[PDB]
């Protein structure tokens, strides 16, 4: 049903039925985003790793993410829990003389 | 090299190609190429040559092969004579027919000698009255060639069977006064030998004819020619080449001409007797 | 002395499958692979032979005109003066009297008495609907022999036959072509 | 993924610190349960006299 | 499998089943990037020497590097078992006066 879990076409090795999409609705994957979410950081070492796990595989129906700086449509997988898109920004400044 | 040994790793080696044969048999006792996902009748037919080819030396389960022709026989045969195959310019189609219902009659007469039987027989008549209907007309010589020599494997003195050797004497190609060299050639006016295929059958046929003198220039093209070579499959020519060698050199052992003729009258004593020699 | 390709590759063993190959590494415009035919089908070794451009289809006793039935066995172009050739006789008949042409020292023939008479009948190539009651290769003077248009409609006339080596004369275009 | 469960499923279960610790440092100490996207900046200079 | 391993076409010498490709999506290769990741430093010696191991041997279905300055998509080999993008960059000044 056009679900990639294993591999490109391991499981997709054999099809009787005819390939039925899960979704019909032009949905965008996720590119260069936080879809590796899986971080593996040493707290007596430094910046995070790698993703641990795999983060590509999803469960049933497609999930919206109809957020974005454009208009496009992004997936989130079914391992991900929730992804927000806030733009949020901050900065501070401070002197002082002796 | 000790004769002996030789023979004895050439017995090994048939001994393994008969457990491969045996590895390529499905369960419903028809012959595959790919693990048995489709069914096909050419291969079938190449292997019952191959074991029709074994039973005259070592040993072959009799029961394996007659319900393996009863199977062909049962599905594979039209009601008019022809054969096909499930697994995959009208008269093209015709042609493929006739390739095909030669090949299987082929395969059927070389397997028959084992397993003779009543419904087996009457498929080989069928097929044989399919074949001398329908190669009255002049399609090509290669399939004209493998008519004719499935037709020989049979019944060699039929009407339309010698009408059908006729034309293909008519449609064969010589080289020089007497011909030096005899051959075929399925393209009219024209890896890139093909003919080769074709020139093995009729050299097949005119075996089965016992004719020396027509079979010696076609010796002679397969000797040495422009095949270099040269045919195929392979195998397909290729040991249909063997064969014809094999049946040059069988029949040139068959005329030695050692008879010891003994005439003698019924009631009294012998009058004379002969001893034929080559000198 | 003021991208390329590299050397090619050595050719692999000769697969069991006429698919051999060999390999280019752009180490540029070109190919990568070639995959070529090789079987080694011609095990015999004679010599190297010399061919023509193109030939033709066509260019002591001749050929003799065989009797009925003809069926002249070793056929060849040109007979040797004194040699005697057997004939012999077509299916469905057999050789009665004297069966041998022996080429005279002129281009005639002798032309020994021998005749042809019918042992067996053969199973008629009428139509493919038969099926024909009883089928076999070969039926004996005295046989009779039954076709029907199988299963509904029929035809008309003559139903049962029997062969009497008497040169059987069925219609051979119309012969029964069985009608609804 | 297939290579954590591979190296999970050949792991040993007799507290065996020395692959623990190759583990460890292969995959990680913890993981993160949330993060946060983007990317931050800071100058610092300091003065004494 | 279009997996290279031992050489160009030594892997690939014969293939009797068709050439199915591994995966579908255009991943470009890694292009003078960390691709070679082995490094001999000695600490006794000099900067970091080449890679002691063959680093473009991968297993199995391709991990995306969906990631970088420009909308690219690169390779991770089998043998890296993480490899990250971040632009990080830091300076320092001092003086002083006697």
């Amino acid at each position: 049903n056009g679900d990639n879990d294993c591999g490109d076409f391991s499981d997709e090795d054999d099809c009787e039925s005819e390939p039925r999409p899960p979704c019909r609705d032009r949905v965008v994957e996720e590119s260069e985003l936080a879809r590796t979410a899986g971080y593996g950081i040493n707290i007596l070492g430094m910046d995070p790793l790698s993703t641990p796990f795999d983060n590509e595989f999803y469960n049933g129906l497609c999930n919206r993410d109809r957020d974005g700086n454009t208009l496009t449509y992004y997936r989130r997988p079914w391992n991900v829990a929730s992804l927000i898109y806030e733009t949020k920004g901050e900065k501070n400044f401070r002197t002082e003389h002796y | 090299s000790d004769p002996l040994i030789e023979k004895q790793k050439l017995k090994k080696k048939l001994k393994e190609g008969m457990l491969s044969i045996m590895s390529y048999r499905n369960a419903d006792y028809s012959y595959s190429v790919w693990k048995g996902g489709s069914a096909s009748t050419w291969l079938t037919a190449f292997a019952l040559r191959v074991l029709g080819q074994v039973n005259k030396y070592v040993e072959q389960n009799q029961n394996s092969i007659c319900n393996s022709l009863l199977w062909l026989v049962e599905n594979y045969q039209l009601d008019n004579g022809s054969f096909k195959e499930n697994s995959q310019l009208p008269v093209e189609a015709r042609e493929n027919s006739l390739y095909l219902t030669a090949f299987t009659v082929i395969g059927i007469r070389k397997a028959f000698d084992i397993c003779p039987l009543v419904k087996i027989d009457t498929a080989l008549i069928k097929a044989d009255n399919f074949l001398l209907e329908n190669t009255l007309p002049a399609q090509s010589t290669f399939t004209l060639a493998i008519s004719a020599y499935a037709l020989s494997l049979g019944d060699k003195t039929h009407p339309q069977f010698r009408s059908i050797v006729s034309a293909l004497k008519r449609e064969a190609l010589v080289k020089g006064n007497p011909p030096i060299y005899r051959f075929w050639k399925d393209n009219l006016q024209h890896g890139t030998a093909r003919m080769v295929e074709t020139t093995a059958y009729a050299l097949l046929t005119s075996l089965n004819l016992k004719d020396i003198n027509y079979v010696n220039p076609v010796i002679k093209w397969l000797s040495e020619e422009q095949r270099y070579g040269g045919g195929f499959y392979s195998t397909q020519d290729t040991i249909n080449a063997i064969e014809g060698l094999t049946e040059y050199s069988l029949l040139v052992k068959q005329l030695r001409l050692s008879m010891d003729i003994d005439v003698s009258y019924k009631h009294k004593g012998a009058l004379h007797n002969y001893k034929m020699t080559d000198k | 002395n003021c991208g390329q390709w590299g050397c090619w590759s050595s050719w692999s063993t000769c697969d069991a499958t006429y698919k051999r190959s060999r390999t280019r590494e752009c180490n540029c415009e070109g190919e990568k692979r070639q995959e070529e035919d090789c079987t080694f089908s011609i095990m015999e070794n004679n010599g190297q032979p010399c061919i023509n451009d193109d030939e033709e289809m066509k260019e002591g006793c001749p050929q003799p005109v065989p009797p009925e039935n003809g069926f002249i066995r070793n056929e060849k172009q040109l007979y040797l003066v004194g040699e005697d050739v057997e004939i012999s006789c077509l299916t469905g008949f057999e050789t009665v009297g004297y069966q041998y042409f022996r080429c005279l020292p002129d281009g005639t023939w002798r032309q020994g008495d021998v005749e042809c008479q019918r042992t067996e009948c053969i199973k008629p190539v009428v139509q493919e609907v038969l099926t024909i009651t009883p089928f076999q290769r070969l039926y004996r003077i005295g046989e009779s022999i039954e076709l029907t248009c199988p299963k509904g409609f029929v035809v008309a006339g003559p139903s049962r036959y029997t062969c009497q080596g008497n040169s059987w004369t069925p219609p051979i275009s119309n012969s029964l072509t069985c009608e609804k | 993924t297939t290579t954590f469960v591979d190296d999970i499923k050949a792991l040993p279960t007799t507290y065996e610190k020395g692959e623990y610790f190759a583990f460890l440092e292969t995959y990680g100490t913890h993981y993160s349960s949330s993060g946060s996207l983007g990317g931050l900046y800071e100058l610092i200079y300091v003065l004494d006299k």
